[PDB]
RNA sequence: AGGAUGCCCCCUCCCGAAGGAAACCCCGGUGACGGGGGAGUACGAGGGAGGGGGUCCAGGGUCUGCCCUUACGUCUAGAAA
RNA sequence: GCGGGGGCGGUGGGGUAAGCCUCCGCUCCGAGACGGGAACAACCGAGACCGGGGUUAAGGCCCCCAAGUGCGGGCUUAGUGUCAAUCUAAAAGGGCGUCCCCCGCCCAAGACAGCCGAGGCGGGGGGCCCCGAAGAUGUACAGGGACUAAGCCCGCCGCCGAGACCCCGGCCCGCGGGCCGUUGGCCCGCGUGGGGUAGGGGGGCGCGGCCGUGGGGCAGAAGCCGGGCCGUGAGGUCCGGUGGACCCGCGGCCGACGAAGAUCCCGGCGG
RNA sequence: ACGUCGUCUCUUCCCAUCCUGGCGGUGCAGCAGCCGCCAAGGGUGGGGCUGCCCGCCCAUUAAAGGGGAACGUGAGAUGGGU
RNA sequence: AGCAUCUAAGCGGGAAGCCCUCCCCGAGACGAGGCGGCCGUUGCCCUGGGGGCAACCCCGGGGCACGAGGGCUCCCGUAGAA
């Protein structure tokens, strides 16, 4: 099963952000989410975003709900993942 | 050793032979998979394993109640040999007739097609003593699993319809075990 | 429908009612009976006549309990069977299809098979033998290639006639694979395999009578006032309806017997070892003499004056088993 | 009796109607996708020029594959009937 | 030609109703190709000179089958259902089965159910589904496979897809203009020009003879078998073989002038 | 120009079930009866009367159901009626 | 839905009906199957063409031999319209 929850990193599979990482920041409702990439990182603007359109990693940050660009720009530096969302998959 | 992939629909190979872990398809949704390989590569064939491991989706009594009653009530009145439908019950033949009815029908190019497919239940032994076994599956045609949700396999099928058959497969498959596992 | 009810003329449970492949019957079904040792779970004998014997009823609860009844009596010619393979049997896993693993023959088969067989002078006994272990642990049944001598029977032929019987008894597959080893090369006698007293079901091919109408094929009626009718009597009115076309349910004339039947629960009366004292001083009609064992049946078995018979272990056995002491045959009527 | 100054392949070059992409960069959308640039480009019916290689081409008989396809004449509103 | 027919509309009027009878109007079939509708004159799309390229229409895009196992939300558990009509279906009534909307009342934690502690009772309506729901050759028929979405509802994105629309080449036509001694021929311009039964109008091909004119033939006429070329075509012409004495081009004129069919006639000959 | 009633013969299909299998209700004590539901595998017969079909009747019977197949079946019969 | 409820999940029981068991046909089951065994997997002759000609080799056609197995002819009947 598909687990989506706040501070997990996530790859985008649809749109063209795709291939990109990103940070769940938010949740809206069972189906939708807020992801920021940080943009300035990773090409992701801070968005809504519906589950069926991204896939969990293993990495996940610690941040509070709705959390700011630079509040999870901060806690990818204490997880060191500042390259890891540079990279893009496929 | 066996080696599991994900078949990509558009880096299909147009010579050779693939073979496809058919373990957790839906039925109907693999058919129309494989229907659509072997028209679209006219030199390739299919090998489809664990057959007896496809999926159908819906109540156990109402799935196999539509297979009693093909097996039982479709039949003809003039010479039955000569003449009339001949319903398979086994899983791996059962579901060759399912792409069957995927396949252009009275032309050489759907029985061609045909020719080029081959059913199995479970693994045969020559494919498994091979040194590297390649075992597709198709995700699209996967069954998503879901709770309260209503299905049944080919097998279970097979043993409403034809319990003694059945029942010999399955010693056979206890029999041979040991020299299966040993492969 | 039918104006007034009354069942169809005919059984299609026989369709179709072709000649039998082979005049040979081939036996579909053998059953699992528990006897505490190895034996053959069948037998083949020749059918030699008809008689009718004085038997002593011995059910208890028959209302002719105790009395001497007159039983119609089929006369079987017995000549040991001759052992000259044994066949080992698995289960093919892709879809659990009987397959035969390998088979071990006799070094030295008898002349006469050699008129049926293309074997070689000498077969190697030992290595087919040291082959056919090596399936030992894969195996689910064995069975015994037997060929007939029909230079013993009445018959007086040369060509035998092999088929496979498979050994049964015990549940264990080994010691049902060491004995049908044991029996590579020597023959079986009737006594071997039954005894007095017992059930056994028969199958053979019928007596054959050629092409045949439909009033005796189906049992369909003569049209009645016979005299009445242009175009004939002995047939059928209509041939069907307007749909569905001829269907293959409908009496058609065609080939009569020669079929294979198989008949249940047929007593054996006496198993014999000099058919001297069974053959009447004319000999049984159109089949000569017995001088080997026999096989007394109660009641009448499928076949021609001359057809082998193969008898089995019942497999609808019916829930009260016979009594165990050998039924009392006071009188034959082929005696004086 | 037709062409063989042919036909076919390859390559190169020129022109080209209607129409006409892609990689990639940028903006938007949950998204299928849209838009600015790339670009009226690559290409595109066909029309011109040359070079290398080959041998028949057209036409015909018959068979196969794929696609299409409900004998004729007639009265009739209506014919495979 | 004075037999009409289909769709839609006038509750047209009649009739229990009818692929029913009888009026009125637009359109289509008859006399209209082609794409879609599973097939199908008249339902949807759309009007076809010939060849080629391109783009759309109706409709479709899991496979059969070209293009999406396309996107968001919700519903259904009955294989219900599976994108209008012809076309194969369903009513009154029952169901908190399930999803949802509204109203009235009770509970201010002393409500409902048998002290406990938080929500509870009733009414009205809507969506989908279930029961109501029974037939005769052969399977959950309404295209098949099958599908738990590949079903239904609210919306959305792209693509495929005709002979339509656009473009190129070729052809023909109507009308107008011009040139040529002309019972006719040729050139140019323009056309939101190019379907067609009955019918009307205009031109050409072939057959037998006649009036002229020009030729061919024993070094081989007509006829016949097969073949190449020319013409949209009727047909013309040439070649090889067979044959053995007549025949053809061009202009004009005339007919005992063209066959696939008549339970056609005569002959021959089949299964 | 699709042979016009019935019957005979022969096959198959439907179920809205008469009996046989299962279950329930009853104004079901028992014996019987009545009513509903599932179920079409098998059975549903012999005679009298009439050209019949239908129906009435007789002796039985577990019961002696009803329909469709070009009003199944006349290039199979019969031919009593029309 | 604090109780209750055969039902919503789960579980037990439950028909002459369905499937298997049983009988018949059965590998043209084109995925045309399994097992054991027997045989072949060779030569010579005549003739036409081609290559280099020095043997030679390749190809076309025919004939003969080897060879498991099969048939006709023959005497028959467990069989039978042919
Ligand atoms: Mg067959
Ligand atoms: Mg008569
Ligand atoms: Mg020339
Ligand atoms: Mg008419
Ligand atoms: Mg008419
Ligand atoms: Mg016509
Ligand atoms: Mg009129
Ligand atoms: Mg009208
Ligand atoms: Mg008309
Ligand atoms: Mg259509
Ligand atoms: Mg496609
Ligand atoms: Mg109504
Ligand atoms: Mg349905
Ligand atoms: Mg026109
Ligand atoms: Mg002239
Ligand atoms: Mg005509
Ligand atoms: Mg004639
Ligand atoms: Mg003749
Ligand atoms: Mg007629
Ligand atoms: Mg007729
Ligand atoms: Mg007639
Ligand atoms: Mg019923
Ligand atoms: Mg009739
Ligand atoms: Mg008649
Ligand atoms: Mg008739
Ligand atoms: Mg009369
Ligand atoms: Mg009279």
């Amino acid at each position: 099963v598909k687990v989506i929850d706040v501070g997990r990193v996530v790859v985008k599979v649809l749109g063209r952000e795709a291939g990109r990482k990103a940070v769940v920041v938010d949740i809206v409702d069972e189906n939708y989410v807020v992801i920021t990439g940080p943009k300035s990182l990773s090409g992701v603007r801070r968005r809504r975003v519906n589950i069926n359109h991204i896939e969990p990693t293993d990495k996940k940050i610690e941040i509070k709900k709705g959390a700011s660009d630079e509040e999870v720009l901060k806690a990818l530096e204490a997880a060191g993942l500042v390259e890891y969302m540079k990279e893009r998959v496929k | 050793m066996i080696v599991k992939k994900v078949l990509d629909l558009s880096q299909i190979p147009e010579k050779g032979e693939i073979v496809i872990d058919a373990e957790g398809h839906i039925m109907g949704r693999l058919a129309s998979y494989v229907a659509k390989i072997l028209l679209s590569k006219p030199e390739l064939r299919v090998v489809v394993v664990n057959a007896e491991k496809l999926v159908v989706t819906g109540d156990r009594k109402m799935v196999v109640e539509w297979f009693m009653r093909k097996i039982s009530e479709w039949r003809t009145h003039y010479n039955p040999e000569k003449a009339g439908p001949k319903i398979p019950r086994r899983p791996d033949r059962v579901f060759k007739r399912v792409v069957r009815g995927m396949l252009p029908k009275k032309v050489e190019s759907g029985r061609d097609a045909l020719k080029r497919l081959r059913v199995y239940m479970s693994i045969p032994l020559d494919f498994i003593q091979r040194r590297r076994l390649v075992l597709y599956e198709v995700p699209a045609a996967k069954l998503r699993v879901r709770p309260l949700m209503q299905f049944v396999t080919l097998e279970e099928v097979w043993r409403s319809i034809d319990p003694a058959a059945w029942e010999k497969w399955n010693k056979a498959k206890e029999v041979w075990a040991k020299k299966i596992k040993q492969a | 429908g039918l104006k007034i009810n009354r069942p169809r003329r005919g059984s299609m449970g026989v369709y179709p009612r072709k000649r039998a492949a082979d005049i040979v019957p081939r036996v579909r079904t053998w059953p699992e009976v528990n006897l505490g040792k190895p034996t053959l779970l069948g037998f083949a004998a020749y059918k030699a006549g008809m008689l009718h014997a004085v038997v002593v009823d011995d059910r208890p609860t028959s209302p002719l309990y105790g009395k001497e009844v007159v039983k119609a009596v089929t006369v079987l010619d017995a000549p040991p069977l001759y052992v000259a393979a044994v066949r080992l049997y698995t289960l093919d896993p892709t879809n659990g299809y009987k397959v035969a693993v390998g088979e071990a023959w006799v070094s030295e088969p008898p002349a006469d098979l050699r008129r049926v067989l293309t074997l070689p002078e000498k077969f190697d006994t030992e290595k087919q033998l040291k082959a056919l272990e090596e399936y030992r642990d894969v195996a689910v049944d064995v069975r015994v290639l037997v060929a007939t001598q029909p230079r013993l029977s009445g018959i007086g032929k040369k060509t035998p006639e092999v088929l496979e019987i498979p050994v049964g008894g015990v549940p264990s597959i080994d010691e049902r694979i060491n004995f049908a080893i044991s029996l590579l090369g020597k023959t079986v006698s009737p006594k071997d395999v039954f005894t007095p007293g017992q059930l056994v079901d028969v199958i053979a091919v019928t007596k054959g009578k050629g092409y045949q109408g439909v009033v005796k094929r189906f049992g369909v009626t003569i049209l009645p006032r016979w005299h009445k009718h242009r175009k004939g009597h002995r047939r059928t009115g209509t041939i069907g309806p307007q749909a569905p076309a001829l269907m293959f349910t409908q009496p058609r004339p065609g080939q009569m017997g020669f079929h294979q039947r198989t008949e249940y629960n047929k007593r054996i009366l006496k198993i014999g070892d000099n058919g001297a004292e069974i053959t009447p001083k004319s000999g049984f009609p159109h089949y000569g003499v017995i001088k080997g064992p026999y096989i007394l049946l109660q009641g009448s078995v499928p076949g021609a004056r001359k057809r082998l018979v193969v008898l089995r272990y019942p497999v609808r056995p019916p829930k009260k088993a016979p009594p165990a002491a050998e039924p009392q045959v006071v009188w034959v009527s082929s005696q004086s």
